[PDB]
Protein backbone atom coordinates (compact mmCIF):
# COMPACT_ATOMS: atom_id res chain seq x y z
CA UNK A 1 0.00 0.00 0.00
CA UNK A 2 1.56 3.25 -1.17
CA UNK A 3 0.96 5.84 1.54
CA UNK A 4 -0.32 9.41 1.25
CA UNK A 5 -0.94 9.63 -2.50
CA UNK A 6 -1.65 13.11 -3.87
CA UNK A 7 -1.26 15.35 -6.91
CA UNK A 8 1.21 18.20 -6.39
CA UNK A 9 1.60 19.78 -9.87
CA UNK A 10 -1.31 20.45 -12.20
CA UNK A 11 -1.82 21.50 -15.81
CA UNK A 12 -5.03 21.05 -17.87
CA UNK A 13 -3.56 17.82 -19.26
CA UNK A 14 -0.52 16.78 -17.14
CA UNK A 15 -0.41 15.82 -13.45
CA UNK A 16 2.51 15.17 -11.10
CA UNK A 17 1.53 12.55 -8.52
CA UNK A 18 3.73 12.11 -5.45
CA UNK A 19 3.40 9.24 -2.98
CA UNK A 20 5.72 8.49 -0.08
CA UNK A 21 8.07 5.54 -0.30
CA UNK A 22 6.80 2.59 1.73
CA UNK A 23 9.07 1.24 4.43
CA UNK A 24 9.13 -2.08 2.56
CA UNK A 25 11.05 -2.20 -0.71
CA UNK A 26 9.46 -1.62 -4.13
CA UNK A 27 10.85 -3.27 -7.23
CA UNK A 28 8.38 -1.42 -9.47
CA UNK A 29 5.28 0.77 -9.18
CA UNK A 30 2.23 0.19 -11.37
CA UNK A 31 -0.13 3.04 -12.26
CA UNK A 32 -3.52 2.86 -13.99
CA UNK A 33 -5.46 6.03 -14.76
CA UNK A 34 -8.91 5.98 -16.30
CA UNK A 35 -11.95 8.15 -16.90
CA UNK A 36 -14.35 8.12 -13.96
CA UNK A 37 -17.32 6.01 -15.00
CA UNK A 38 -15.60 5.52 -18.35
CA UNK A 39 -16.05 2.19 -20.11
CA UNK A 40 -12.82 2.71 -22.05
CA UNK A 41 -10.04 0.43 -20.73
CA UNK A 42 -7.82 2.50 -18.46
CA UNK A 43 -4.38 3.59 -19.60
CA UNK A 44 -1.51 2.02 -17.67
CA UNK A 45 2.21 2.50 -17.19
CA UNK A 46 5.04 1.50 -14.86
CA UNK A 47 7.90 3.20 -13.01
CA UNK A 48 10.91 1.92 -11.09
CA UNK A 49 10.66 1.55 -7.34
CA UNK A 50 13.23 4.27 -6.64
CA UNK A 51 10.88 7.05 -7.73
CA UNK A 52 8.26 8.57 -5.46
CA UNK A 53 6.83 10.86 -8.17
CA UNK A 54 5.38 10.32 -11.63
CA UNK A 55 3.90 12.51 -14.35
CA UNK A 56 0.91 11.74 -16.60
CA UNK A 57 0.50 13.64 -19.88
CA UNK A 58 -2.34 13.78 -22.40
CA UNK A 59 -5.32 13.81 -20.00
CA UNK A 60 -8.32 15.61 -21.43
CA UNK A 61 -8.98 18.98 -19.74
CA UNK A 62 -12.24 19.05 -17.77
CA UNK A 63 -12.66 15.43 -16.67
CA UNK A 64 -12.66 13.70 -13.29
CA UNK A 65 -10.24 10.76 -13.57
CA UNK A 66 -9.67 7.81 -11.24
CA UNK A 67 -6.01 6.89 -10.68
CA UNK A 68 -4.88 3.66 -9.03
CA UNK A 69 -1.36 3.02 -7.71
CA UNK A 70 0.19 -0.36 -6.89
CA UNK A 71 3.43 -1.30 -5.18
CA UNK A 72 5.27 -4.28 -6.65
CA UNK A 73 7.84 -6.55 -5.05
CA UNK A 74 8.95 -9.75 -6.76
CA UNK A 75 5.77 -11.74 -7.35
CA UNK A 76 3.87 -9.49 -4.96
CA UNK A 77 1.13 -6.90 -5.41
CA UNK A 78 0.58 -4.85 -2.27
CA UNK A 79 -2.88 -3.37 -1.90
CA UNK A 80 -3.46 -0.31 -4.11
CA UNK A 81 -4.48 3.26 -3.38
CA UNK A 82 -6.71 5.48 -5.52
CA UNK A 83 -7.45 9.18 -6.03
CA UNK A 84 -9.91 11.05 -8.27
CA UNK A 85 -9.04 14.44 -9.81
CA UNK A 86 -11.08 16.88 -11.90
CA UNK A 87 -8.90 18.53 -14.55
CA UNK B 1 22.56 -6.77 -28.98
CA UNK B 2 25.99 -5.28 -29.63
CA UNK B 3 28.95 -7.49 -30.42
CA UNK B 4 31.41 -8.05 -27.58
CA UNK B 5 34.90 -6.54 -27.66
CA UNK B 6 37.56 -6.78 -24.97
CA UNK B 7 38.04 -3.02 -24.56
CA UNK B 8 34.44 -2.57 -23.48
CA UNK B 9 34.92 -5.04 -20.64
CA UNK B 10 38.04 -3.10 -19.67
CA UNK B 11 35.66 -0.14 -19.35
CA UNK B 12 33.28 -2.41 -17.42
CA UNK B 13 35.88 -3.42 -14.82
CA UNK B 14 36.79 0.22 -14.37
CA UNK B 15 33.12 0.77 -13.51
CA UNK B 16 32.95 -2.19 -11.11
CA UNK B 17 36.13 -0.97 -9.42
CA UNK B 18 34.66 2.54 -9.26
CA UNK B 19 31.52 1.20 -7.58
CA UNK B 20 33.89 -0.62 -5.23
CA UNK B 21 35.47 2.77 -4.49
CA UNK B 22 32.02 4.21 -3.78
CA UNK B 23 30.71 1.38 -1.59
CA UNK B 24 33.92 0.90 0.40
CA UNK B 25 33.11 4.12 2.22
CA UNK B 26 32.76 2.95 5.85
CA UNK B 27 30.28 5.78 6.38
CA UNK B 28 27.80 3.56 4.54
CA UNK B 29 28.57 0.83 7.12
CA UNK B 30 27.43 -1.84 4.67
CA UNK B 31 26.29 -5.09 6.25
CA UNK B 32 27.35 -8.28 4.53
CA UNK B 33 23.69 -9.13 4.05
CA UNK B 34 24.19 -10.81 1.50
CA UNK B 35 23.70 -9.50 -1.17
CA UNK B 36 26.85 -7.71 -0.05
CA UNK B 37 27.35 -5.93 -3.36
CA UNK B 38 30.97 -5.45 -2.47
CA UNK B 39 31.87 -9.09 -2.48
CA UNK B 40 29.82 -9.95 -5.58
CA UNK B 41 31.65 -7.62 -7.99
CA UNK B 42 35.09 -9.08 -7.15
CA UNK B 43 33.58 -12.52 -7.82
CA UNK B 44 31.98 -11.18 -11.00
CA UNK B 45 35.30 -9.77 -12.23
CA UNK B 46 37.02 -13.03 -11.28
CA UNK B 47 34.52 -15.34 -12.98
CA UNK B 48 34.42 -13.15 -16.09
CA UNK B 49 38.22 -13.33 -16.28
CA UNK B 50 37.75 -17.10 -15.99
CA UNK B 51 35.50 -17.09 -19.05
CA UNK B 52 38.09 -15.00 -20.88
CA UNK B 53 40.85 -17.44 -19.91
CA UNK B 54 38.71 -20.23 -21.30
CA UNK B 55 38.03 -18.36 -24.56
CA UNK B 56 41.55 -17.20 -25.36
CA UNK B 57 41.77 -19.31 -28.50
CA UNK B 58 38.45 -18.02 -29.91
CA UNK B 59 37.58 -14.60 -28.49
CA UNK B 60 35.45 -13.62 -31.50
CA UNK B 61 33.30 -16.76 -31.26
CA UNK B 62 32.50 -15.83 -27.65
CA UNK B 63 31.54 -12.29 -28.68
CA UNK B 64 28.95 -13.63 -31.14
CA UNK B 65 27.06 -15.59 -28.48
CA UNK B 66 23.79 -13.92 -27.49
CA UNK B 67 23.99 -14.61 -23.76
CA UNK B 68 27.38 -12.94 -23.25
CA UNK B 69 26.26 -9.86 -25.21
CA UNK B 70 23.01 -9.43 -23.27
CA UNK B 71 24.65 -10.19 -19.92
CA UNK B 72 27.54 -7.77 -20.42
CA UNK B 73 25.35 -4.96 -21.75
CA UNK B 74 23.12 -5.40 -18.70
CA UNK B 75 26.08 -5.43 -16.31
CA UNK B 76 27.43 -2.20 -17.78
CA UNK B 77 23.98 -0.61 -17.53
CA UNK B 78 23.39 -1.73 -13.94
CA UNK B 79 26.83 -0.60 -12.80
CA UNK B 80 26.37 2.78 -14.51
CA UNK B 81 23.07 3.14 -12.65
CA UNK B 82 25.00 2.16 -9.51
CA UNK B 83 27.36 5.09 -10.05
CA UNK B 84 24.60 7.55 -10.97
CA UNK B 85 22.73 6.39 -7.85
CA UNK B 86 25.46 7.78 -5.60
CA UNK B 87 25.50 10.74 -8.01
CA UNK B 88 21.81 11.44 -7.29
CA UNK B 89 21.89 10.42 -3.63
CA UNK B 90 24.73 12.70 -2.63
CA UNK B 91 24.93 12.76 1.17
CA UNK B 92 21.80 10.75 1.74
CA UNK B 93 23.93 7.61 1.29
CA UNK B 94 25.11 7.91 4.91
CA UNK B 95 21.84 6.66 6.42
CA UNK B 96 20.39 3.28 5.51
CA UNK B 97 16.75 4.36 5.91
CA UNK B 98 17.10 6.88 3.07
CA UNK B 99 15.73 6.04 -0.37
CA UNK B 100 19.04 6.01 -2.33
CA UNK B 101 20.37 3.48 0.18
CA UNK B 102 17.33 1.28 -0.47
CA UNK B 103 17.99 1.58 -4.20
CA UNK B 104 21.60 0.56 -3.51
CA UNK B 105 20.46 -2.59 -1.72
CA UNK B 106 18.02 -3.26 -4.57
CA UNK B 107 20.86 -3.17 -7.11
CA UNK B 108 22.81 -5.37 -4.68
CA UNK B 109 20.10 -8.01 -4.96
CA UNK B 110 20.21 -7.59 -8.73
CA UNK B 111 24.01 -8.00 -8.88
CA UNK B 112 23.69 -11.17 -6.80
CA UNK B 113 21.09 -12.48 -9.24
CA UNK B 114 23.24 -11.74 -12.30
CA UNK B 115 26.33 -13.39 -10.82
CA UNK B 116 24.24 -16.44 -9.93
CA UNK B 117 22.90 -16.58 -13.47
CA UNK B 118 26.39 -16.25 -14.97
CA UNK B 119 27.77 -19.03 -12.76
CA UNK B 120 24.83 -21.23 -13.69
CA UNK B 121 25.26 -20.68 -17.43
CA UNK B 122 29.09 -20.64 -17.23
CA UNK B 123 30.45 -23.34 -14.91
CA UNK B 124 34.27 -23.25 -15.10
CA UNK B 125 34.04 -20.43 -17.63
CA UNK B 126 32.45 -22.74 -20.24
CA UNK B 127 29.12 -22.15 -21.97
CA UNK B 128 26.61 -24.91 -21.13
CA UNK B 129 23.39 -22.94 -21.57
CA UNK B 130 22.50 -24.98 -24.65
CA UNK B 131 22.88 -28.14 -22.53
CA UNK B 132 21.26 -26.65 -19.43
CA UNK B 133 19.30 -29.11 -17.27
CA UNK B 134 15.85 -27.83 -16.36
CA UNK B 135 14.80 -29.57 -13.16
CA UNK B 136 11.07 -30.31 -13.68
CA UNK B 137 10.67 -32.27 -16.90
CA UNK B 138 7.29 -30.65 -17.73
CA UNK B 139 9.16 -27.32 -17.67
CA UNK B 140 12.01 -28.84 -19.71
CA UNK B 141 9.55 -30.19 -22.30
CA UNK B 142 7.92 -26.77 -22.52
CA UNK B 143 11.26 -25.03 -22.99
CA UNK B 144 12.70 -27.52 -25.48
CA UNK B 145 9.43 -27.44 -27.40
CA UNK B 146 8.73 -23.70 -27.42
CA UNK B 147 12.32 -22.47 -27.85
CA UNK B 148 14.66 -25.48 -27.82
CA UNK B 149 18.42 -25.12 -27.50
CA UNK B 150 17.90 -21.40 -26.79
CA UNK B 151 19.58 -20.12 -23.64
CA UNK B 152 18.10 -16.61 -23.46
CA UNK B 153 15.01 -15.08 -25.08
CA UNK B 154 13.33 -11.68 -25.20
CA UNK B 155 10.52 -11.32 -22.69
CA UNK B 156 7.90 -10.73 -25.42
CA UNK B 157 8.53 -14.18 -26.91
CA UNK B 158 8.18 -15.73 -23.46
CA UNK B 159 4.93 -13.91 -22.72
CA UNK B 160 3.45 -15.02 -26.05
CA UNK B 161 4.80 -18.56 -25.56
CA UNK B 162 3.77 -19.12 -21.93
CA UNK B 163 0.41 -17.49 -22.62
CA UNK B 164 -0.57 -20.39 -24.88
CA UNK B 165 -0.20 -23.00 -22.13
CA UNK B 166 -1.13 -20.78 -19.17
CA UNK B 167 -3.09 -17.70 -20.30
CA UNK B 168 -2.27 -14.30 -18.84
CA UNK B 169 -5.34 -12.28 -17.93
CA UNK B 170 -3.99 -8.73 -18.30
CA UNK B 171 -0.94 -6.50 -18.44
CA UNK B 172 -1.48 -5.79 -14.75
CA UNK B 173 -0.75 -9.48 -14.16
CA UNK B 174 1.83 -10.01 -16.91
CA UNK B 175 4.00 -7.25 -15.42
CA UNK B 176 3.79 -8.99 -12.05
CA UNK B 177 4.97 -12.25 -13.64
CA UNK B 178 7.77 -10.60 -15.62
CA UNK B 179 8.95 -9.40 -12.21
CA UNK B 180 9.80 -12.84 -10.85
CA UNK B 181 10.62 -14.74 -14.02
CA UNK B 182 13.18 -12.06 -15.01
CA UNK B 183 15.58 -11.89 -12.08
CA UNK B 184 18.16 -9.96 -14.11
CA UNK B 185 15.66 -7.14 -14.84
CA UNK B 186 16.73 -6.95 -18.48
CA UNK B 187 13.59 -7.94 -20.45
CA UNK B 188 15.31 -11.27 -21.17
CA UNK B 189 14.15 -14.62 -19.79
CA UNK B 190 16.96 -17.17 -19.54
CA UNK B 191 16.87 -20.91 -18.97
CA UNK B 192 18.39 -20.19 -15.54
CA UNK B 193 15.68 -17.79 -14.36
CA UNK B 194 12.99 -20.00 -15.93
CA UNK B 195 14.24 -23.17 -14.22
CA UNK B 196 14.42 -21.38 -10.87
CA UNK B 197 10.86 -20.14 -11.33
CA UNK B 198 9.48 -23.55 -12.28
CA UNK B 199 11.24 -25.25 -9.38
CA UNK B 200 9.78 -22.56 -7.11
CA UNK B 201 6.17 -22.96 -8.27
CA UNK B 202 5.68 -26.66 -9.03
CA UNK B 203 3.69 -28.38 -10.41
CA UNK B 204 3.70 -27.19 -14.01
CA UNK B 205 0.08 -28.17 -14.70
CA UNK B 206 -1.18 -25.25 -12.56
CA UNK B 207 2.02 -23.18 -12.73
CA UNK B 208 0.40 -19.76 -13.25
CA UNK B 209 -2.25 -20.51 -10.64
CA UNK B 210 0.52 -21.72 -8.32
CA UNK B 211 2.06 -18.32 -8.99
CA UNK B 212 -1.14 -16.54 -7.99
CA UNK B 213 -1.97 -18.17 -4.64
CA UNK B 214 1.62 -18.51 -3.47
CA UNK B 215 2.66 -15.07 -4.45
CA UNK B 216 0.10 -12.48 -5.33
CA UNK B 217 -2.79 -12.96 -2.88
CA UNK B 218 -0.67 -14.31 -0.03
CA UNK B 219 0.23 -12.24 3.06
CA UNK B 220 2.99 -14.46 4.41
CA UNK B 221 4.91 -14.15 1.13
CA UNK B 222 7.85 -11.79 1.66
CA UNK B 223 9.93 -12.31 -1.55
CA UNK B 224 13.68 -11.86 -0.83
CA UNK B 225 14.77 -11.26 2.76
CA UNK B 226 17.80 -12.01 4.91
CA UNK B 227 17.63 -13.70 8.33
CA UNK B 228 18.17 -10.26 9.86
CA UNK B 229 15.19 -8.76 8.02
CA UNK B 230 13.00 -11.78 8.84
CA UNK B 231 13.54 -11.56 12.60
CA UNK B 232 13.03 -7.81 12.34
CA UNK B 233 9.63 -8.50 10.77
CA UNK B 234 8.44 -11.20 13.22
CA UNK B 235 9.70 -9.44 16.37
CA UNK B 236 6.35 -7.59 16.41
CA UNK B 237 4.44 -10.90 16.74
CA UNK B 238 6.85 -12.93 18.87
CA UNK B 239 4.38 -13.25 21.77
CA UNK B 240 1.96 -14.80 19.26
CA UNK B 241 3.14 -18.39 18.68
CA UNK B 242 2.38 -19.69 15.20
CA UNK B 243 2.86 -16.39 13.37
CA UNK B 244 4.81 -17.33 10.25
CA UNK B 245 6.12 -15.99 6.96
CA UNK B 246 7.75 -17.67 3.97
CA UNK B 247 10.42 -16.11 1.82
CA UNK B 248 13.18 -16.58 -0.65
CA UNK B 249 16.92 -16.51 -0.25
CA UNK B 250 19.41 -15.05 -2.71
CA UNK B 251 22.02 -17.40 -1.44
CA UNK B 252 19.73 -20.14 -2.61
CA UNK B 253 17.59 -19.47 -5.64
CA UNK B 254 14.96 -21.99 -6.46
CA UNK B 255 14.74 -22.98 -2.78
CA UNK B 256 12.00 -21.96 -0.35
CA UNK B 257 12.29 -20.60 3.17
CA UNK B 258 9.74 -20.73 5.99
CA UNK B 259 10.03 -18.90 9.30
CA UNK B 260 7.71 -19.31 12.27
CA UNK B 261 7.42 -18.49 15.97
CA UNK B 262 7.40 -21.12 18.72
CA UNK B 263 5.74 -21.15 22.12
CA UNK B 264 9.17 -20.67 23.70
CA UNK B 265 9.29 -17.29 21.99
CA UNK B 266 12.17 -18.39 19.77
CA UNK B 267 11.93 -17.85 16.00
CA UNK B 268 12.71 -21.14 14.28
CA UNK B 269 12.83 -21.78 10.54
CA UNK B 270 12.14 -24.74 8.27
CA UNK B 271 12.93 -25.51 4.63
CA UNK B 272 10.77 -27.68 2.35
CA UNK B 273 13.11 -30.18 0.68
CA UNK B 274 10.38 -32.78 0.18
CA UNK B 275 6.84 -31.78 -0.94
CA UNK B 276 5.94 -28.56 -2.81
CA UNK B 277 5.43 -25.27 -1.01
CA UNK B 278 1.64 -25.38 -0.86
CA UNK B 279 1.52 -28.99 0.37
CA UNK B 280 4.11 -28.31 3.08
CA UNK B 281 2.12 -25.18 4.00
CA UNK B 282 -1.05 -27.23 4.41
CA UNK B 283 0.71 -29.88 6.49
CA UNK B 284 2.11 -27.23 8.80
CA UNK B 285 -1.39 -25.81 9.08
CA UNK B 286 -2.47 -29.28 10.25
CA UNK B 287 0.46 -29.63 12.66
CA UNK B 288 -0.21 -26.29 14.35
CA UNK B 289 2.82 -24.18 13.30
CA UNK B 290 1.74 -22.21 10.21
CA UNK B 291 -1.32 -20.46 11.63
CA UNK B 292 -0.94 -16.70 11.15
CA UNK B 293 0.79 -15.51 7.96
CA UNK B 294 2.66 -12.34 8.91
CA UNK B 295 0.79 -12.39 12.22
CA UNK B 296 -2.57 -12.24 10.41
CA UNK B 297 -5.44 -14.33 11.71
CA UNK B 298 -7.02 -15.14 8.36
CA UNK B 299 -5.12 -18.00 6.72
CA UNK B 300 -5.63 -18.56 2.96
CA UNK B 301 -6.85 -21.93 1.74
CA UNK B 302 -4.78 -24.19 -0.51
Amino acid sequence: VPTKLEVVAATPTSLLISWDAPAVTVFYYYITYGETGGNSPVQEFTVPGSKSTATISGLKPGVDYTITVYAMYYGKVYSPISINYRT
Amino acid sequence: PGTVDKKMVEKCWKLMDKVVRLCQNPKLALKNSPPYILDLLPDTYQHLRTILSRYEGKMETLGENEYFRVFMENLMKKTKQTISLFKEGKERMYEENSQPRRNLTKLSLIFSHMLAELKGIFPSGLFQGDTFRITKADAAEFWRKAFGEKTIVPWKSFRQALHEVHPISSGLEAMALKSTIDLTCNDYISVFEFDIFTRLFQPWSSLLRNWNSLAVTHPGYMAFLTYDEVKARLQKFIHKPGSYIFRLSCTRLGQWAIEYVTADGNILQTIPHNKPLFQALIDGFREGFYLFPDGRNQNPDL
